[PDB]
RNA sequence: AAAAUUAGCUC
């Protein structure tokens, strides 16, 4: 899921690519159609 | 010689015109609407619902000029419209000069959203608490599970279809692939072991097999060359060769070091025989504690670098019991507190007992007046005989009318019904409000989290307890 | 999966009703009508035959031999 | 006890009592202070040895 | 990829379902998905303050 | 630390608010040091028995 | 080998679709036909300006 | 000081229900029988199964699940039978229980339909319903797959499981009218009249009545399938007569004794 | 994994008494019966029936725990009626009944069929 | 006059007596029913 | 002497597989292939 | 009967019948004199039931109140009043804290034990529950539902028609813009309150929303309010809903369009549906407040 | 009797 090269993968972008939830199949659609924002986790802003 | 993807903007109050091609623009498709008048007439609908025989579809439309793709930074600039009659005839000169008009108010919803009966008679918060718990429910998550070896797989036995269903959901392939049951659900407190957030179940619902689920758990392992003199190789470890043991049964498994499928095994027992070369130190998997299964098949194969790779699972019937997490349509989650035989459950004038009692405590805080109008048009679908509709904004589907049409089939128009005290036989003061509504079974089980501990392994850096169930 | 033996509910057997259900939706009748022909009173057991979806045909496509 | 214990009513003693089926039970008057609500919570408990 | 465009049929026999949404690649026979990301649209002038 | 344990909670009125409805399996798994005295030398002889 | 029952249920889902799309039609016509009055309490619409 | 003398009277008496009531008798009484029959009442059931070989598509237990929930038409058998736990030999002895057999093998192309017609009893008369209208479906098999398996039945009640329920559904009701206002309808005239109601159309509901103690009690048994519904009746009458006298002879021991 | 079995709902196991007399102090002639193995249907007749016996001052059944399979009867009759001959009168009486509302109910059915 | 403070609105009304004043009048506000003094300026709420 | 009979994946077919041998069906050839159900005295309850 | 079986369920009971409260023509006992002999010791204290008319003690019928209100005990047995959240909740002076402070803990925690396992059995023979039943309204409070609503978007009208024409003069200490917020603002919560008011006076005493609220265990006016007469405005960020597209709110509506449906009025109630447009400011109401849960519960 | 790391879910 370190979308970056294998040497450097800690300073890339982590969860871009996660395993397929398959325990019912709304969550599988739900899965393959969901969205992720990049902003920092847990950031003391509230707009975004 | 532009694709309906690209989108033209016009900034009316600076003269600039800003059109976008490039890719991720995300946006949805609208009907158009020339001066107050929609362009999709009758000659669409009946050409469109003529489809699958011929070769119509949404290509045609597309193409004719009825409907377009308006992206996100273009849509604000049109003057949109929700409903075409209602919106247009004649009345106070609103705006009357609509660009566009929304196909249905109810697709903005999502996909787990979708599902929710009567979202805009529920609370925002719980509408997406129920979201969030959809994707948690147990049932039949694809039809070709009996091939899968997937890790943690849920099935349940027999996932009934909703009693109501909304119209987007059929377009969700649901229907097909449901993940809860219609049970007979009595908002009530009998006893009291449901009144914070608790509910009571049928014993005999249970036995019967009510919400019976099942519990797979797969396994991965292959030899492969440690080093120049280490090497591992599947074999019944016995008790002479092999130093490094562990003291658990072996004789379980067969020769090739494999079980067999259709064995009852419990905590702690050898699942696959490897062995590695030092003589032999006993390198093999054991089933985890507390998981008490039976093998449903064994796969051996070879991997890409061709050395053994087998997968086994193992499958566990869960009955439901206390402490197991249920959850409606609407965020009434909750977690079974006790569970009585039928004898003890109340019933209505005739031997109907409800299977399910939520507190009805939960409500007001709540605001999940959606769960009693599912409740209620379920009692009505269930007696008529066919499948109620609950899509979000309908303008056709009130209360009244619901209660007008369960009013003639000798019930009370608005649900409640007169119950008798399971225990004594006497009525209750109180006229009880049971009907039918759809439940859901989530995968918390009690028994994967409970836990105990008494001088267990120690960390090896700082020595103190370990971490994890 | 495939339907129940029982109503959950009631305790009736249903089992037994499911290719007859489908024979007379497929006759004329209709749902609400076929229902009460079979005898199902209760309501409790009419979802039983009105909510219960057939997955074992898809089942039986994967079929193990031949 | 449970998880998050903000307060000295956060942690108090019990009587044991062992019932057939596998879950924590305490009386509901009891759940104020812990602030839990009997929808999946989880509560600690320990036991002294001496 | 092996099933595009091919009858319930044949997925059928080859121990796969129809309903299966798809778009969702193999490593390692693990099911990866990849979550779209969003980001600022690019070649577009924003005055912050 | 151990002889600790963590299990969902569900509400039982029948309890006093001072008592706990613990398990069974817990409980079996858990153990508390009992020193051992001639008051009730034979208790703990039939418990170490069984 | 799907003669029976897996013929007999997709022709009953087919028919019965389709007697769903004109029971929906004839229910639409009849709610256009008796528009005498509709005087309810449970519902209501935005009305702006 | 003693009991009193309730009587009865049939209204409709079939072979797959019976509606029945009980007048001059305690409102305990009624609902302690009603839950004798659903719960305590004596039936056989397929209660041990085991499986040799089975290739259907669903699991194993599912087929000894279902196969638990099949009635076995009891009328004369199951007040000869013993418990099984009672019984003083090993294995499932013809004496203490009914053995069973299946064994379909789907060899044509078309699908078949595994009914309980397939289910050979040794027995005669402990057989599933199907004697006199299609069968429980328990699985379907197809061309290549197969069920062998042998399953054993014995005598149990409801109160162990829902397996040994022979009631589908009893109808309890009592004072139609809601003449001892046992309940209190915020707005009676919204209610629709008991089948049972004597009252006319125009009245919503009898007058209260102080010194009024419940009677009438209406019953509506509803086999099913197992034992035939008076069955089921005299059965329960009988359980319960049995367990006031064990529980009569306990005491007048601990009397003794002390 | 810890639900018990169904057998123990109803059967006795070995060393446990059916039924034990224990009398109370706090006021005369009051005893307080307890059964194990039993659910309301077997002790909600019996409290009716001790009510409809006028000697009987108080009557009244409770079950400690739902789980728990046993029930407490409390009976208090007059100083000159020992409880013991309440029980056993109530249970006789009861026992009476549901013999003639059997051998009633037979005959009806004998009668309904063609006749 | 525009330097000032627009005045906290409520319901005045005498039927609740402020007990850090003695006074009847008062304003309360529907939310609970927070009670504000008029002239000693008491504040409370009912439940 | 038993040689632990396996059951090809697409074949159907059994197979004879011995310790130290390839894991491929007699015939067509394939890398899957299943186990046949144990013959212990499998028992169920119908509970 | 039913004194003698709820008896059973109480650990501190001397064993005595008490004299019921009316020998002929039946012996029937009350329920405030059954729940007297839970109350342990001899304990004194007054407390006033949830709905207690204010203007009540002033009045005659001081020590005698219609309506049932002003609990007083004395010696431990309950005379007066009903038992509410004010008098068993976790209140300063609440009956329980009454009895601990002058009985010992552990009389406290028999009392509490008493307290529930006899009003569960009692609630046995009561029973509670909720309904559609109990969420009807009689068919004219919807008039006047209606008819404030109109009335409010009218106001809301005349005032947006002065502002256009600049005769909205500033209020102090706010500019225009500010004073006309203001003054919509207290508009619309005026008329939701006048709804609530009537929706909650035109209910009845078997209705349950409104015994669980007086009750105290779970809801309150506010929410009996939202599900009957009207939802309200739709808040963020302590304002109304903002301009997310160039000055409108939603592509449907026009712009410079402030009126209160167009800013997130929701006219409707949680019994009648909602509009989507309203459906989707009630969501971002939502949202907004569980972001603040989150960052709470982060700092 | 075994590592480093990331992600999802839950009060
Ligand atoms: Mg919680
Ligand atoms: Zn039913
Ligand atoms: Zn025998
Ligand atoms: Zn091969």
């Amino acid at each position: 899921g370190n979308w970056g090269d294998q040497k450097k993968a800690h300073q890339a972008r982590a969860g871009v690519s996660q395993v397929l939830n398959r325990l019912t199949f709304a969550s599988t659609l739900s899965h393959l159609r969901r969205l992720n924002s990049p902003i920092g986790r847990d950031g003391k802003l509230a707009k975004p | 010689i532009i694709v309906s993807e690209v989108s033209m903007i016009r900034d009316i109050r600076e003269r600039e015109i800003r059109i976008y091609t490039d890719a991720g623009r995300i946006c949805r498709p609208l009907l158009i609407v020339e001066k107050q008048k929609l362009l999709l007439k009758k000659r669409h609908i009946d050409q469109l619902k003529e489809r699958e025989y011929n070769n119509y579809s949404w290509q045609d439309l597309v193409a004719s000029g009825v409907v377009e793709y308006i992206d996100t930074l273009e849509e604000e600039t049109v003057m949109l419209a929700m409903t075409p009659d209602d919106l247009q005839e004649k009345e106070v000169a609103y705006c009357s000069t609509y660009t566009h008009c929304e196909i249905h108010p109810s697709m903005i919803l999502g996909v787990c959203a979708s599902i929710i009966p009567f979202p805009d008679h529920n609370q925002s918060p719980r509408n997406t608490y129920q979201s969030a718990m959809g994707k948690q429910a147990m049932g039949v998550y694809i039809t070709n599970f009996h091939v899968r070896m997937d890790t943690l797989a849920h099935v349940l036995y027999y996932p009934q279809k909703p009693l109501v269903t909304t119209r987007s959901m059929e377009y969700l392939r649901f229907r097909e692939l449901p993940a809860g049951i219609n049970s007979i659900v009595a908002i009530a407190s009998y006893t009291g072991y449901n009144q914070e957030d608790s509910v009571i179940m049928n014993r005999s619902a249970v036995d019967r097999g009510f919400f019976r689920s099942v519990f797979y758990r797969s396994y991965k392992e292959q030899e492969s060359k440690k080093g120049f003199d280490q090497e591992e190789v599947f074999e019944k470890p016995t008790r002479e060769t092999c130093q490094g043991m562990r003291h658990a049964i072996y004789d379980k498994l067969d020769d090739d070091g494999l079980i067999a499928p259709g064995v009852r095994v419990s905590g702690d027992d050898v699942i696959i025989g490897k062995t590695v070369t030092l003589t032999k130190r006993d390198c093999s998997t054991f089933l985890r504690t507390s998981e008490t299964g039976i093998v449903d098949q064994v796969m051996v194969t070879l991997n890409q670098e061709g050395y053994k790779f087998c997968k086994i699972r193992v499958r566990s019937v869960r009955i439901p019991q206390i402490g197991d997490k249920f959850a409606s349509r609407h965020g009434q989650k909750g977690t079974c507190g006790i569970q009585y035989r039928q004898e003890d459950m109340p019933f209505t004038c005739e031997g109907i007992t409800p299977d399910i009692i939520i507190n009805p405590h939960a409500i007001p805080s709540r605001m999940t007046i959606g769960h009693l109008i599912e409740c209620l048009q379920g009692k009505v679908s269930a007696n008529k005989g066919e499948i109620g509709d609950a899509t979000p904004f309908n303008d056709a589907v009130n209360v009244q009318k619901i209660s007008n049409l369960l009013s003639d089939y000798g019930y009370h128009l608005r649900g409640n019904e007169v119950l008798y005290n399971g225990f004594t036989g006497r009525k209750i003061t109180s006229q009880i409000f049971i009907g039918p509504t759809y439940y859901q079974r989530l995968k918390h089980m009690v028994d994967d989290k409970i836990h105990s501990r008494a001088r267990g392994p120690i960390q090896i850096l700082n020595r103190q307890p370990m971490e994890g169930r | 999966m495939i339907i129940p033996v029982r109503c959950f509910t009631c305790g009736k057997i249903v089992g037994n009703k499911w290719e007859a259900y489908l024979g007379l939706l497929q006759a004329e009748y209709t749902e609400g009508d076929a229902l009460d022909a079979l005898g199902l009173k209760r309501y409790c057991c009419r979802r039983m035959l009105l909510a219960h979806v057939d997955l074992i045909e898809k089942l039986l496509n994967y079929a193990p031999l031949e | 006890n449970r998880q998050p214990t903000l307060h000295k009513m956060s942690m108090m003693g019990h009587r044991v009592r062992i019932l057939p089926w596998s879950t924590f039970r305490l009386n509901l008057s009891v759940t104020t202070p812990y602030n839990a609500d009997f929808d999946g919570d989880e509560m600690n408990l320990h036991l002294p040895q001496s | 990829c092996l099933l595009n465009g091919l009858t319930d049929r044949d997925l059928c026999e080859l121990n796969e379902c129809p309903l299966d949404p798809g778009g969702y690649f193999i490593i390692n026979g693990s099911e990866k998905v990849l979550i779209a990301q969003e980001k600022m649209a690019t070649n577009t002038v924003y005055v912050f303050a | 630390v151990d002889f600790s344990a963590r299990t969902v909670i569900t509400p039982d009125p029948n309890l006093s608010i001072d008592q706990v409805g613990v398990p069974r399996s817990i409980a079996a798994n858990m153990t508390f040091a009992e020193i051992v005295t001639p008051f009730n030398i034979d208790r703990l002889q039939e418990l170490v028995r069984r | 080998q799907r003669t029976k029952n897996i013929s007999a249920i997709s022709y009953i889902n087919q028919r019965n679709r389709e007697w769903n799309i004109v029971e929906s039609e004839k229910a639409l016509v009849a709610e256009s036909h008796n528009m005498k009055n509709q005087q309810m309490d449970p519902f209501t619409r935005r009305q702006c300006k | 000081p003693y009991a009193n003398q309730p009587t009865v009277r049939i209204t409709e008496l079939t072979d797959e229900n019976v509606k029945f009531i009980i007048e001059n008798t305690d409102l305990a009484v009624a609902n302690s029988i009603r839950r004798v029959f659903i719960a305590e009442v004596p039936i056989i059931a397929i209660d041990w199964v085991q499986i040799d070989a089975n290739s259907s598509v669903l699991h194993d237990e599912f087929i000894a699940h279902r196969l638990g929930l099949i009635p076995l038409t009891s009328d004369d058998i199951v007040d000869k039978l013993q418990y099984s736990r009672d019984c003083t030999c090993e294995e499932f002895c013809p004496e203490c229980s009914v053995e069973f057999t299946l064994d379909v093998r789907c060899n044509e192309d078309q699908t078949r339909h595994v009914t309980s017609r397939d289910l050979i009893s040794n027995s005669p008369r402990v057989i599933p319903v199907t004697s006199r209208q299609d069968d429980i479906l328990i699985v379907k098999l197809r061309k290549g797959q197969e069920l062998r398996l042998r399953a054993y039945a014995k005598k149990g009640f409801g109160k162990e499981h829902a397996k040994w329920n022979p009631t589908a559904g009893v109808a309890f009701e009592y004072d139609p009218d809601n003449a001892l206002r046992h309940t209190v309808y915020p707005k009676p005239e919204e209610w629709p009249k008991s089948e049972y109601s004597e009252l006319d159309e125009d009245e919503s509901q009898a007058p209260y009545d102080p010194n009024g103690k419940p009677e009438r009690f209406y019953y509506n048994v509803e086999s099913c399938g197992s034992l035939r519904p008076e069955t089921i009746v005299l059965s329960a009458l009988s359980g319960l007569k049995k367990k006031l006298s064990d529980l009569q002879t306990q005491l007048s021991h601990e009397i003794q004794s002390d | 994994m810890n639900a018990p079995p169904a057998f123990e709902s109803f059967l006795l196991f070995e060393g446990e008494k059916k039924i034990t007399i224990n009398k109370d102090t706090k006021v005369p002639n009051a005893c307080l019966f307890t059964i194990n193995k039993e659910d309301h249907t077997l002790g909600n007749i019996i409290k009716s029936q001790l009510l409809k016996d006028p000697q009987v001052l108080f009557a009244g059944y409770k079950v400690p725990h739902p789980l728990e399979h046993k029930i407490i009867i409390r009976v208090q009759t007059t100083p000159d009626y020992s409880p013991q001959e309440a029980f056993t009168n109530a249970i006789t009486d009861l026992i009476s009944e549901l013999s003639l509302l059997e051998e009633r109910f037979r005959v009806a059915i004998k009668d309904k069929q063609e006749g | 006059r525009e330097h000032q403070m627009a005045k906290t609105g409520g319901t005045q009304t005498d039927l609740f007596t402020c007990g850090k004043c003695k006074k009847k009048n008062c304003t309360y506000t529907q939310v609970t029913t927070f009670v504000v003094c008029n002239e000693c300026g008491n504040r409370w709420k009912f439940c | 002497q038993q040689p632990m009979i396996y059951i090809c994946g697409e074949c159907h077919t059994e197979n004879e597989i011995k310790s130290r041998d390839p894991i491929r069906c007699r015939e067509c050839g394939y890398r899957i292939m299943y186990k046949k159900r144990t013959k212990r005295l499998v028992v169920f309850d119908a509970r | 009967g039913e004194v003698m079986n709820l008896l059973m369920f109480l650990s501190t009971w001397d064993g005595k019948v008490p004299q019921p409260a009316i020998l002929k023509p039946r012996p029937l006992w009350t329920g405030k004199q059954i729940f007297s002999l839970i109350i342990p010791g001899h304990i004194n204290c007054i407390r006033t039931h949830s709905t207690h008319p204010d203007d009540e003690d002033s009045g005659p019928y001081k020590h005698i109140s219609p309506g049932d209100t002003k609990v007083v005990v004395e010696n431990g047995e309950l005379i007066m009043g009903i038992l509410c959240k004010k008098s068993l909740g976790t209140s300063a002076g609440s009956l329980v804290h009454i009895s601990y402070l002058e009985m010992g803990h552990d009389i406290t925690r028999l009392f509490y034990s008493n307290i529930q396992t006899v009003i569960n059995n009692w609630l046995l023979i009561e029973g509670h529950t909720i309904g559609i039943g109990d969420s009807i309204a009689d068919s004219k409070t919807y008039q006047d539902i209606q008819n404030t609503i109109k009335k409010a978007k009218q106001d809301v009208i005349e005032v947006i028609e002065k502002a256009h024409n600049n005769e909205l003069e500033p209020t102090p200490g706010n500019t225009l813009r500010q004073t006309f917020e203001n003054q919509v603002n207290r508009i619309l919560n005026d008329a939701r309150d006048k709804t609530g008011s009537s929706a909650q006076k035109s209910l009845s005493e078997y209705n349950n929303f409104k015994s669980m609220v007086v009750s105290g265990a779970k809801g309150s006016k506010i929410n009996i309010s939202q599900v009957i007469a009207v939802v309200g405005q739709q808040n963020v960020e302590g304002k109304r809903i903002p301009f997310g597209f160039k000055h409108r709110t939603l592509p449907h509506f026009i712009k410079d369009d402030y009126g209160p449906e167009s800013r997130g009025f929701v006219e409707n109630s949680y019994l009648a549906g909602l509009t989507p447009t309203e459906f989707f400011f009630h969501a971002m109401g939502g949202r907004e407040g569980l972001i603040d849960t989150a960052v709470k519960t982060a700092e």
